[PDB]
DNA sequence: TCGTGCTGAGTGATATCTGCTTTGGGTGGGTGGGTGGGTTGAGGCAAT
DNA sequence: AGCAGATATCACTCAGCACGA
């Protein structure tokens, strides 16, 4: 009746494959191999990789909304919405069974008390001096930090 | 091309409706000689308004009243029901 | 003067289709403004 | 994609008459 993420009270993270363990079992550890910002290309998208560099900027901790809870003035029921994007369109009209049945036009109002939020921080990582080629300018890559 | 919701005789006669009013309307309503007249009027209107809301959320109270009026004037089944009620009470 | 349809066209109303425009950046302009943002670098000028 | 204006097709109210009571 409610999204699974709403009641979750934990965060999940992946620890890269240690080089020692990979070499013990005769395997290559792509995830734990350090890379520069330049070496991160478009073919690496969607993979678990490691980046080596110097942090140049960290933003303030802000709440990022994941599940939004609404209320019906007429119905008396609660609605939920899942956010997985930069932007979202708020609900305006009730979708409950009661409302629908009865034909009652009830407006939805946002409720921040019952919503789910996660701490968000945006950081910038820049190339080290020894990683830049000859006659090149350093590059930076954005970092998104969520949870604990 | 969408059927409108109406306070039909069917509705009125359901378990949530007139039978509901008869079953539990003396317990909740109480006119007190020690209370102000406005308070008694508000209590009666409170009970009937909550019942109406439960029954037929679309309309307001006054609107509900009006609708009730028209339904009662028009519907022949409702008339039967009412008469039945009255008859059964007169037989007691 | 109540009840029950049959007629009815009027007075709605609400469920239902037809056209912008936007972000921001010169792939809309300077007869939309510079107090709605951009905006660091070079250049010419007056007071110094 | 979202929003504001508009068209047109959807019902509902007061209107009034025939039968009989
Ligand atoms: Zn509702």
């Amino acid at each position: 009746l409610f999204p699974p993420n709403l009641t979750r009270r934990y965060f999940l993270y992946f620890k890269p494959l240690s080089q020692n363990c990979a070499r013990r079992y005769r395997k290559k550890a792509i995830s734990s191999k350090p890379l520069s910002v330049r070496q991160i290309k478009g073919d690496f998208l969607g993979q678990l990789i490691t980046v080596r560099g110097i942090i140049t900027r960290v933003s303030d901790v802000k709440p990022a909304v994941e599940v939004i809870a609404y209320t019906c003035d007429q119905c008396g029921y609660e609605v939920f919405q899942e956010v997985n994007s930069r932007t979202f369109t708020p609900l305006s009209e009730c979708t409950s069974e009661e409302c629908s049945q009865n034909q009652t036009k009830g407006q939805l109002f946002m409720s921040t008390r019952a919503s789910k939020f996660s701490a968000f921080q945006e950081c910038k990582i820049q190339e080290l001096s020894q990683q830049v080629p000859v006659g090149h300018i350093p590059r930076s890559l954005n970092i998104h930090v969520n949870g604990t | 091309r969408r059927p409108q919701v109406k306070l039909t005789a069917e509705k009125l006669l359901s378990d949530k409706g007139l039978p509901y009013v008869l079953k539990n309307a003396h317990k909740r309503i109480r006119i007190s000689s020690k209370k102000n007249s406005y308070d008694n009027l508000s209590n009666i209107i409170q009970f009937y308004q909550l019942w109406a809301h439960e029954l037929f959320p679309k309309a307001k109270f006054k609107d509900f009243m009006k609708i009730c009026q028209t339904v009662g004037k028009t519907d022949p089944v409702l008339r039967e029901y009412r008469v039945s009620l009255f008859r059964d009470e007169m037989g007691m």
